[PDB]
RNA sequence: UGGCACCUCGAUGUCGGCUCGUCGCAUCCUGGGGCUGAAGAAGGUCCCAAGGGUUGGGCUGUUCGCCCAUUAAAGCGGCA
RNA sequence: CGAAUGCCGGCAUGAGUAACGAUAAAGAGGGUGAGAAUCCCUCUCGCCGUAAGCCCAAGGGUUCCUACGCAAUGGUCGUCAGCGUAGGGUUAGGCGGGACCUAAGGUGAAGCCGAAAGGCGUAGCCGAAGGGCAGCCGGUUAAUAUUCCGGCCCUUCCCGCAGGUGCGAUGGGGGGACGCUCUAGGCUAGGGGGACCGGAGCCAUGGACGAGCCCGGCCAGAAGCGCAGGGUGGGAGGUAGGCAAAUCCGCCUCCCAACAAGCUCUGCGUGGUGGGGAAGCCCGUACGGGUGACAACCCCCCGAAGCCAGGGAGCCAAGAAAAGCCUCUAAGCACAACCUGCGGGAACCCGUACCGCAAACCGACACAGGUGGGCGGGUGCAAGAGCACUCAGGCGCGCGGGAGAACCCUCGCCAAGGAACUCUGCAAGUUGGCCCCGUAACUUCGGGAGAAGGGGUGCUCCCUGGGGUGAUGAGCCCCGGGGAGCCGCAGUGAACAGGCUCUGGCGACUGUUUACCAAAAACACAGCUCUCUGCGAACUCGUAAGAGGAGGUAUAGGGAGCGACGCUUGCCCGGUGCCGGAAGGUCAAGGGGAGGGGUGCAAGCCCCGAACCGAAGCCCCGGUGAACGGCGGCCGUAACUAUAACGGUCCUAAGGUAGCGAAAUUCCUUGUCGGGUAAGUUCCGACCUGCACGAAAAGCGUAACGACCGGAGCGCUGUCUCGGC
RNA sequence: CUAGCCCUGGCCAGGGUGAAGCUGGGGUGAGACCCAGUGGAGGCCCGAACCGGUGGGGGAUGCAAACCCCUCGGAUGAGC
RNA sequence: GGUUCGUGGAGCCAUGGGGGAAUCUGGGCGGACCACCGCCUAAGGCUAAGUACUCCGGGUGACCGAUAGCGCACCAGUAC
RNA sequence: GGGGAACCUGGGGAACUGAAACAUCUCAGUACCCAGAGGAGAGGAAAGAGAAAUCGACUCCCUGAGUAGCGGCGAGCGAAA
RNA sequence: CGCGGGGUGGAGCAGCCCGGUAGCUCGUCGGGCUCAUAACCCGAAGGUCGUCGGUUCAAAUCCGGCCCCCGCAACCA
């Protein structure tokens, strides 16, 4: 859902803020599987290269569980449902009965005491891992492995899911999140289900404030700033582009593609 | 009508400090004139305990 | 309103208003006066004559101007 | 050398002129001295008091104290000084740093990269107002004191003796550990009272020897006690995790215990014991010393934003690390070793003066500026760190004396009128606190509201209802209600405290901005669309290494434009851009050599060079507008005129839809009608021949907000008539 | 100095409005919903410190190479 | 890239890339190239002297003489 | 391992100016940066020069020569035997 | 009063640049079709190519002045 606020002040007649409900019993996290001084800081050694990033409330990073295939079989009960605040997605921890605790992104669907495990084995359910090429064809799996044995990366995005659409030889093809397919190697693991808090979408950050508590500073446009700074500038009373959209740089910002074209990557693709 | 100049020590001594112009290549070569020149103060004087 | 560009570009601050005026007469008024398509009363026009007067408002940055309300009259123009 | 607004130096002119640095204010009698408004003293007077007063940090560095002095420095004087000379003065295991820890960031064995300088970078190291850690009250000096001394009380190290125990790591684990807002229950600093306790004294001018006036009624403190509250389940089995191992943590299962009790740890009382302790009077340069005292040191009431504290509740934006400290076991060692008692020794380096919202710091000056933290009393005003007066304490600002013109500044008042002032009611007024009536359109239901506009507000006596501390009564504090009555011009009697309506433009809104002429209709902003990006992402910085993106992964990242919200966002891809086109044309090195040439007696050695195979780009075919952009001319027609729904014809890629419209866009133009005014180039409503509006360089609206810009009116006024004191 | 960001600390008197949630009542087949009360939200409101710097006046060889006075803006936040 | 040589008929000496021998009847040079005729032995290394400079010491001057001469004749790279 | 006024070799390497504009060219391989060398440094016994069947390691001075040449054949630059 | 385009039968365009002929659509006029009109079919007529001069053997067409119509310009002042 989403609570919505009584107009009892402007900016807040519009804003809306995701409920918790399954954000199970927490507020504080386990202090052993993470959390990690989480270096915040917006640029590089030196100079500063992603513009309009700093300030905005401390964080505690959690490091997650992205590789289930370290202990295949040894099973889990899920323990409870806690709120990162460094994604999108909810997570979930889990007590092992090896004793190891671990966190993990989160499924929708998943129930705290329910139970979960990885591997081969595993029954196709949500919460349990298994290696691309032994999930039913065509059911849809989150937190998916690129290149075998290399870590999660596809959908871990709150709603994010990926769909086998069938299998060829060594790989399995998928359709990630972005409509485009693309073939994976059946060997990379991928956890069944769809990540969960779909609604993450449906919030509405109401004042330029709450911007600034996610850590995102003011935006300038290009035709504000002068001719020296930026090529949308100048003659002013406003004014049109005079030229193709560009960026503070120069390239072209509507249209031209920029994937590089003689990539490896490709050769696994087809459209997006 | 806050000025230019707010002292501090360990900013001075940190910033034209002596160790400070031995670490860089341009440091070195400030002192070098400063001797040559003849000068009584190779670094700037400020101290501390 | 312009033309010329003669002193001033090691600087001669430009509209308008306010304040303070002072000068001119090609007199708006008040004084004389000739004429008159001047019965009277009003005027018209032209000749002497500034001595002294030459209102308050609405609109506009305005100067000008259009109005309201009066007046004996509600002058025009020079003084960077 | 006369000139270069020449260069260095000197000395003139203005000029005995402007000034002498906040309008907080001075006056007198003694002192001293060659000489004093200006220095010491005393008595009056005035100013600061959420200070113009105390304590701390930085910075400054001897400016501290004292004895001599006054040429110069002090915007005057100087017998004074923060000035000259000289001499003293800054005393720790417990306070602050270092012999402890880690943050951002530095540096940095490995290892990576660079023409050289040099750039990265794992572990470690450095790095702090953050963590950790053992002290309070008094007395003392001219000047230092949680350091010196007194009383009381702690901390580690080494050795020794007695007693427990598998002891032991830089390794495992636990803890340290953490947000914001609102809060409870107790305490404390702190304060107000007192019919009670202790006090030198006073009855003054009409009155009072009175439960009168006035001063003061505490502070520190181990053990044990209490009184608050913080912490934490004990067992037994297993065990494949915590990268060795564990008897430890972490998991399963079963016993007991279970909004507790128990063991712990703080704070607060009390505590052996120690210390202080006014007024006033007497000496007295100074500004301390006695006396008061064998001082008393008790009772209430108010009470923290501070303590118990890792306490609790709610919320989302979801809130450091490391050591100390416990515990678990490794190599080791088990005569060691730790742990606990108790003794005895050992306990270093640096800072410690003084100014410190300022005459000793940053502003060239004893510069009306700027500077972080804590304490900051009392009464009153509804509250308060506000305002007025005043404690303690500290000041009258380092030129004065007279006068009583213009003129300037700052301030007060005003007849009648009231904005007639002016670009504009600019400025100044008006209004202003709190309690109670009572409040419209419009609205996104919150708002508009403190709308507007009203009345009450002082003091005296009576009656009476509730709170808190005692106990359910007394007193002491804190909230009310009703009833009579007094006095003034006036009762938030002074000081702090909105002028108010109507209606337009722009931007939705709180925010940002040209430090030193612009705070705005500009920027930002939630939100909307477009486009790139599948992850060694795209983009950005970098020669590279590497890094930001991100320990992120399409409900996410980057780029662009518009810019809450409502209703909408027409038509045109001809030219340009970007996207898609395994065909064609063109196309460079290169491949290939038809064939020609220079040389040699030749084998050869050397040069050229046409077919034809040869990318991307371009040409060519298509797409695409919240991609750059564009979005017609001329004639003719209807029951009077007028217009023109209709037509004819050129022209295009298509020929501006809705909606608005003399507008932040209208030249002619003070367009023409209405409305407001006695009068209206502006203003509001209309109309449209829109010089030259128009749909995300968005279009038209829009409740609420604007130190934004415009037009009315009410109130009130020296803005003005018109000045005056 | 000034701009931004990263680490670690500190600061914001006193008043006012009163959201969601709760609790009870009402209502219904069960609801939504409607009341009170409790509750304490918010780039909420009045207003000191604090951060600003709106309008006017003074200052213009200044107290000052940007200052003073009255008057205004924000003041738990995109806060200092 | 160097040489006078900036493509020029552009050689010679260096090279970054690519291809890639030979051992003296081997191999480089004589300004494209070839043939004669000459010259010289590349892909390892060292080597006095004559040459340059003058912080330092000394000698002289049709050199300066305290605004000159070094910025400093003076406790100056100081004070500021 | 670092220092030393200049001098020296090497690794890099400008611009104003000149061309009465400017772009190749010039100013210049100059300024400056970096590393190294020492009282010097560099170079040095020939795969040299060049037309004489000639010279005979390198370095430095004078000539040769502002010649030969180079060159928006402009400005100007400029050898060796 | 700068610079550019233009003015062709009743309407609106082409012809002109590379001088010798003036074409197109509509309308106009006659005939047809229909009871009739429009539509439709057949046929026809219709223009000093602004105006005054000039170049040539010849001008709409090439040159110059005048006039009128449209587009852009009129700025620092
Ligand atoms: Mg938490
Ligand atoms: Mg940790
Ligand atoms: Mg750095
Ligand atoms: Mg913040
Ligand atoms: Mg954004
Ligand atoms: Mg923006
Ligand atoms: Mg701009
Ligand atoms: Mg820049
Ligand atoms: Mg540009
Ligand atoms: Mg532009
Ligand atoms: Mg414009
Ligand atoms: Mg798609
Ligand atoms: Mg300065
Ligand atoms: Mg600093
Ligand atoms: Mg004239
Ligand atoms: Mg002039
Ligand atoms: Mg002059
Ligand atoms: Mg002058
Ligand atoms: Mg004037
Ligand atoms: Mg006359
Ligand atoms: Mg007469
Ligand atoms: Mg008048
Ligand atoms: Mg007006
Ligand atoms: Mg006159
Ligand atoms: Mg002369
Ligand atoms: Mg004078
Ligand atoms: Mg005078
Ligand atoms: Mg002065
Ligand atoms: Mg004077
Ligand atoms: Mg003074
Ligand atoms: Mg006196
Ligand atoms: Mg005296
Ligand atoms: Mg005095
Ligand atoms: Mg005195
Ligand atoms: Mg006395
Ligand atoms: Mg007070
Ligand atoms: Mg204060
Ligand atoms: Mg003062
Ligand atoms: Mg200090
Ligand atoms: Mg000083
Ligand atoms: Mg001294
Ligand atoms: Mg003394
Ligand atoms: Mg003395
Ligand atoms: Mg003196
Ligand atoms: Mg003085
Ligand atoms: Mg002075
Ligand atoms: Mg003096
Ligand atoms: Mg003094
Ligand atoms: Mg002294
Ligand atoms: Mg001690
Ligand atoms: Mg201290
Ligand atoms: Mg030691
Ligand atoms: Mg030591
Ligand atoms: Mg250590
Ligand atoms: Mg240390
Ligand atoms: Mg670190
Ligand atoms: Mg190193
Ligand atoms: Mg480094
Ligand atoms: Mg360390
Ligand atoms: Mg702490
Ligand atoms: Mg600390
Ligand atoms: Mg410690
Ligand atoms: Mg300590
Ligand atoms: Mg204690
Ligand atoms: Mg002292
Ligand atoms: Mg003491
Ligand atoms: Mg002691
Ligand atoms: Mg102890
Ligand atoms: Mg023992
Ligand atoms: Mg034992
Ligand atoms: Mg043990
Ligand atoms: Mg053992
Ligand atoms: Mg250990
Ligand atoms: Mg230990
Ligand atoms: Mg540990
Ligand atoms: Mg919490
Ligand atoms: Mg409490
Ligand atoms: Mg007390
Ligand atoms: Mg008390
Ligand atoms: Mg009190
Ligand atoms: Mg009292
Ligand atoms: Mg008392
Ligand atoms: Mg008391
Ligand atoms: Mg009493
Ligand atoms: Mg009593
Ligand atoms: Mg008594
Ligand atoms: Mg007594
Ligand atoms: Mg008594
Ligand atoms: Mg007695
Ligand atoms: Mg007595
Ligand atoms: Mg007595
Ligand atoms: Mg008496
Ligand atoms: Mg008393
Ligand atoms: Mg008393
Ligand atoms: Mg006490
Ligand atoms: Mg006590
Ligand atoms: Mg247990
Ligand atoms: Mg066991
Ligand atoms: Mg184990
Ligand atoms: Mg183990
Ligand atoms: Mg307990
Ligand atoms: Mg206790
Ligand atoms: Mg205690
Ligand atoms: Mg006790
Ligand atoms: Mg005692
Ligand atoms: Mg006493
Ligand atoms: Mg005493
Ligand atoms: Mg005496
Ligand atoms: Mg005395
Ligand atoms: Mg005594
Ligand atoms: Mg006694
Ligand atoms: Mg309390
Ligand atoms: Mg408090
Ligand atoms: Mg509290
Ligand atoms: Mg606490
Ligand atoms: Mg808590
Ligand atoms: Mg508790
Ligand atoms: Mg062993
Ligand atoms: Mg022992
Ligand atoms: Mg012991
Ligand atoms: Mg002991
Ligand atoms: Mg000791
Ligand atoms: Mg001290
Ligand atoms: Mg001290
Ligand atoms: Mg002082
Ligand atoms: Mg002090
Ligand atoms: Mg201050
Ligand atoms: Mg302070
Ligand atoms: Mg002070
Ligand atoms: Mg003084
Ligand atoms: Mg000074
Ligand atoms: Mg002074
Ligand atoms: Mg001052
Ligand atoms: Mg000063
Ligand atoms: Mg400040
Ligand atoms: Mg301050
Ligand atoms: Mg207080
Ligand atoms: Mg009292
Ligand atoms: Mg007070
Ligand atoms: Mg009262
Ligand atoms: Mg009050
Ligand atoms: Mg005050
Ligand atoms: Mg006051
Ligand atoms: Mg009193
Ligand atoms: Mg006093
Ligand atoms: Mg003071
Ligand atoms: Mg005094
Ligand atoms: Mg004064
Ligand atoms: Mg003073
Ligand atoms: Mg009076
Ligand atoms: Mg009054
Ligand atoms: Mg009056
Ligand atoms: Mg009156
Ligand atoms: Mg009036
Ligand atoms: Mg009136
Ligand atoms: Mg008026
Ligand atoms: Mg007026
Ligand atoms: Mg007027
Ligand atoms: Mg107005
Ligand atoms: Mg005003
Ligand atoms: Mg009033
Ligand atoms: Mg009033
Ligand atoms: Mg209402
Ligand atoms: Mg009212
Ligand atoms: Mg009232
Ligand atoms: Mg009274
Ligand atoms: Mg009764
Ligand atoms: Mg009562
Ligand atoms: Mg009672
Ligand atoms: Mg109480
Ligand atoms: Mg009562
Ligand atoms: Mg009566
Ligand atoms: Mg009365
Ligand atoms: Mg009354
Ligand atoms: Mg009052
Ligand atoms: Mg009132
Ligand atoms: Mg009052
Ligand atoms: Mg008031
Ligand atoms: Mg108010
Ligand atoms: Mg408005
Ligand atoms: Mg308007
Ligand atoms: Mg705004
Ligand atoms: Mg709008
Ligand atoms: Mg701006
Ligand atoms: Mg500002
Ligand atoms: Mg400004
Ligand atoms: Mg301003
Ligand atoms: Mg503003
Ligand atoms: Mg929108
Ligand atoms: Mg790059
Ligand atoms: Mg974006
Ligand atoms: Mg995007
Ligand atoms: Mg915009
Ligand atoms: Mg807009
Ligand atoms: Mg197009
Ligand atoms: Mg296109
Ligand atoms: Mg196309
Ligand atoms: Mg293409
Ligand atoms: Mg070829
Ligand atoms: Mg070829
Ligand atoms: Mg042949
Ligand atoms: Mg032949
Ligand atoms: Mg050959
Ligand atoms: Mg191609
Ligand atoms: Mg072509
Ligand atoms: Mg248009
Ligand atoms: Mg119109
Ligand atoms: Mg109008
Ligand atoms: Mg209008
Ligand atoms: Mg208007
Ligand atoms: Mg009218
Ligand atoms: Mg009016
Ligand atoms: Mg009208
Ligand atoms: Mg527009
Ligand atoms: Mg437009
Ligand atoms: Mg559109
Ligand atoms: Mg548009
Ligand atoms: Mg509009
Ligand atoms: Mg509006
Ligand atoms: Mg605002
Ligand atoms: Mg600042
Ligand atoms: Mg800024
Ligand atoms: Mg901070
Ligand atoms: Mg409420
Ligand atoms: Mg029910
Ligand atoms: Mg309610
Ligand atoms: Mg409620
Ligand atoms: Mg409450
Ligand atoms: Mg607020
Ligand atoms: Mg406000
Ligand atoms: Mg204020
Ligand atoms: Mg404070
Ligand atoms: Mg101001
Ligand atoms: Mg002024
Ligand atoms: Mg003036
Ligand atoms: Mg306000
Ligand atoms: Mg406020
Ligand atoms: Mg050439
Ligand atoms: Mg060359
Ligand atoms: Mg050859
Ligand atoms: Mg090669
Ligand atoms: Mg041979
Ligand atoms: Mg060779
Ligand atoms: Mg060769
Ligand atoms: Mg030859
Ligand atoms: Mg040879
Ligand atoms: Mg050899
Ligand atoms: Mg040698
Ligand atoms: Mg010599
Ligand atoms: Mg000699
Ligand atoms: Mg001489
Ligand atoms: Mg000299
Ligand atoms: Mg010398
Ligand atoms: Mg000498
Ligand atoms: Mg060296
Ligand atoms: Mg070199
Ligand atoms: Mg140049
Ligand atoms: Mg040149
Ligand atoms: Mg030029
Ligand atoms: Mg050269
Ligand atoms: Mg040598
Ligand atoms: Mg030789
Ligand atoms: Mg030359
Ligand atoms: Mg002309
Ligand atoms: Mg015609
Ligand atoms: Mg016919
Ligand atoms: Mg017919
Ligand atoms: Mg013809
Ligand atoms: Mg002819
Ligand atoms: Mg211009
Ligand atoms: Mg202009």
């Amino acid at each position: 859902a989403v609570k919505k606020f009584k107009p009892y002040t402007p900016s807040r007649r519009f804003m809306t803020v995701a409920d918790f409900s399954e954000i199970t019993k927490t507020e504080p996290e386990k202090s052993l599987v993470k959390p990690l001084k989480k270096t915040g800081g917006r640029n590089n050694q030196g100079r500063i290269t992603v513009r309009f990033r700093g300030g905005g409330h401390k964080r505690l990073y959690r490091i997650i569980d992205f590789k289930r295939w370290d202990k295949v079989g040894i099973p889990a009960k899920v323990a409870a449902i806690e709120y990162d605040p460094n994604r999108s997605a909810r997570i979930a921890l889990l007590h092992y009965v090896d004793g190891e605790k671990r966190y993990i992104i989160a499924p929708d669907g998943l129930q705290v005491g329910q139970q979960v495990v990885a591997g081969p084995d595993a029954p196709i359910q949500v919460g349990n891992a298994l290696p691309l090429r032994f999930i039913p064809v065509g059911t849809v799996v989150h937190a998916v492995e690129l290149e075998p044995k290399k870590g999660a990366k596809l959908a871990r995005a709150a709603g994010t899911s990926a769909q086998i659409q069938g299998r060829e030889g060594d790989y399995v093809i998928l359709r990630l999140p972005s409509g485009e397919l693309r073939k994976v190697h059946g060997e990379c693991y991928a956890t069944v289900g769809a990540v969960g808090n779909a609604d993450h979408k449906n919030i509405v950050l109401g004042k330029a404030g709450r911007s600034r508590w996610l850590g995102r500073r003011p935006h300038v446009r290009g035709a504000a700033m002068n001719p020296v700074d930026h090529p949308h500038g100048g003659g002013e009373g406003r004014a049109p582009r005079g030229r193709p959209p560009a960026s503070p740089w120069g390239w072209q910002t509507k249209g031209l593609k920029t994937r590089k074209r003689r990539k490896p990557s490709s050769r696994f693709i087809i459209a997006r | 009508m806050k000025r230019t100049w707010q002292p501090n020590r360990r900013k001075r001594a940190k910033t034209h400090g002596f160790r400070a112009r031995m670490r860089t290549p341009g440091g070195r070569k400030v002192l070098k004139r400063r001797r040559q020149k003849g000068r009584w103060r190779l670094t700037p004087a400020v101290r501390k305990r």
